[PDB]
RNA sequence: ACACAUGCUACAAUGGCCGGUACAAAGGGCUGCGAUGCCGUGAGGUGGAGCGAAUCCUUUCAAAGCCGGUCUCAGUUCGGAUCGGGGUCUGCAACUCGACCCCGUGAAGUCGGAGUCGCUAGUAAUCGCAGAUCAGCAACGCUGCGGUGAAUACGUUCCCG
């Protein structure tokens, strides 16, 4: 590592809304990150919703209901 | 502030700050801000991250947004352009779909002008 | 949003077609309804006035009225 | 902290389970991340002189390294190039910088991108290296979202000791990196 | 793919949006106009008071106006085209081709080159209202009704008849 050219590299404490907390080295001067994302990926859920999204024959039978 | 995926501005009221997302206009802002409880007069600088939490969970839970709406529609337009409809033909040729005037106006579908 | 149309002549013909499990090209006058999903699979010779165009009906056709899987106007420009 | 967190779990769990999955029969044979290099874009060289210092600054404070400015091998005429113009810098990460960058992006950068469905498993080379595209930026909470006028994108490469490709799929699957069949 | 012509909505603060509130004129109505009430977010649905109408219905009728709050000059709380989903009504039937409502979507457009048009007082300008045709409507059209309401005319040299 060279001395003076690299930015300061500090410990941090990352917190999400649910409180699931992370401790890392980082570049932030604040020493913390107040984030809205945790290790709760929505791809698993988003993908399911997207898969669920198609199919309209049923919807038509919906309007017509007999 | 940050929300569902739209970067909120510096100084806007909440019933306008919610509007900058693809799924929300003015009326959805007047119904979302009535259901959740955030004052519509609140600026974006004065917004709370817990208000981002409750508001965010509400409007991803009970309403659809950017990716759903867009690759969402854009699956319905390509749906009617695959099956061979007449509105499919209008989306093919680049013409107005509602069967409206094509002789003089409907320049917003043909676009920029070439003159012969 | 209540009782949708139905094309009663095509309705009588369609039922006969699917009871016997027979599929036949149909010269059809009707431009007005693809009413039930009972019409799925039947080939419709749609009549734009001048000739009959064969149209296969699949699951996505439900909710599009029958005539404009065949267009009535012709345009090229040059 | 004796071990970075990703490496805290890597030094026991992913290695023991990856031996479970593949019977190399030899310790030591057992893939791990070598470097994480972060190529940088631009292509505005010749067209605009000022931005590349925007990219030097950009690579830095996403991770804390001074990106080394990498320039043109040759002047190729159509896309205005000139031998020796700066066209994007890159930063090579290895060790504590590699792992702290990885865990942070993993638990921070990947979830935020709008409509972030996943990452393709297909994007390997012949030998187990994974590269994917960050089109805009501001996936990172290190960059303040009003400091940032135009979006500077970047490639991020993970380079492993994976002699195959499903070796690297298996590592980067067990390591907390997303994918989507 | 185009080019012309008459209109309408605009490009914002003399403005937009929310709340409160005051004032018209004329008209229209039988297999028509249809109230209170109830169901809807809203087009509307259910129901039929009462009227062939200075009586009943079109609500006691308006909108611009006034009082108040918010927005702070920005491609925006300007602008509504377009497009997606979801509906209602009319009709045997809304695909080619109806209007209206709801949710989203949110483009051009920063007062407009040469040229050119209208208007001399309740006029111009702007604001709603009704009617005929009509089951429904392409009505921003046409014919009318009223509301608020200016500037300028030195004068025949010049253009037009």
């Amino acid at each position: 590592m060279k001395t003076g050219i690299h930015p300061e590299y500090v410990d941090t404490t990352v917190q999400c809304g649910c409180g699931h907390s992370f401790t890392t080295r980082s570049t932030k001067q604040s020493g913390t990150i107040v984030v809205e994302v945790c290790s709760q990926c929505h791809p698993f859920y988003t993908g399911k919703q997207k898969i669920l999204d198609s199919g309209g024959r049923v919807a038509r039978f919906e309007k017509r209901y007999g | 502030a940050r929300l569902v995926g739209v970067d909120l501005p510096r100084d806007k009221r909440m019933e306008i700050a919610l509007t900058y997302i693809y799924g929300i206009g003015r009326t959805r802002s007047n119904e979302i801000l009535a259901a959740t409880g955030i004052d519509k007069n609140m600026r974006t600088k004065d917004l709370t991250d817990d208000q981002v939490t409750v508001l965010r969970d509400y409007i991803e839970g009970n309403l659809k947004v950017e990716g759903d709406l867009r690759r969402e529609v854009q699956a319905d337009i390509r749906r009617k352009i695959e099956i061979g409809c007449y509105q499919g033909l209008r989306h093919r040729r680049g013409l107005p779909v509602r069967g409206q005037r094509t002789k003089t106006n409907a320049r917003t579908r043909k676009g920029p002008k070439r003159t012969i | 949003k209540k009782g949708p149309f139905v094309d009663d002549h095509l309705l009588k013909k369609v039922d006969v077609q699917n009871e016997k499990n027979t599929k036949q090209v149909i010269k059809t006058w009707s431009r007005r309804s693809t009413i039930i999903p009972d019409f799925i699979g039947h080939t419709f010779a749609v009549h734009d006035g001048r000739k009959h165009v064969p149209v296969f009906v699949t699951e996505a056709m439900v909710g599009h009225k029958l005539g404009e899987f065949a267009p009535t106007r012709t345009f090229k420009g040059h | 902290k004796a071990l970075p967190r990703l490496k805290q779990r890597y030094r026991e769990e992913i290695r023991e389970a990856l031996q479970q999955e593949f019977n190399y029969a030899n310790v030591m044979q057992i893939p791990g991340v070598v470097k994480v290099v972060v190529n940088m874009g631009v292509g505005d060289a010749a067209r605009d002189a000022k931005l590349i210092n925007g990219a030097i600054n950009d690579l830095a404070l996403i991770t804390g390294q001074k990106p080394e400015v990498r320039r043109a091998r040759k002047s190729i005429a159509q896309f205005k190039l000139r031998e020796g113009m700066p066209i994007g810098a890159r930063v090579t990460l290895r060790g504590d910088r590699m792992w702290e960058f990885l865990d942070r992006l993993i638990s921070i950068a990947l979830p935020r991108i709008r409509d972030f469905r996943g990452l393709s498993p297909k994007q390997f080379d012949g030998t187990g290296n994974y590269t994917f595209g960050l089109n805009e930026q501001s996936m990172f909470h290190e960059i303040d979202v009003d400091s940032i006028d135009r979006p500077r994108g970047m490639d991020i490469t993970v380079v492993t000791t994976a002699t195959n490709d499903a070796e690297g799929r298996a590592l980067l699957r067990a390591l907390g990196f997303p994918f989507k069949e």
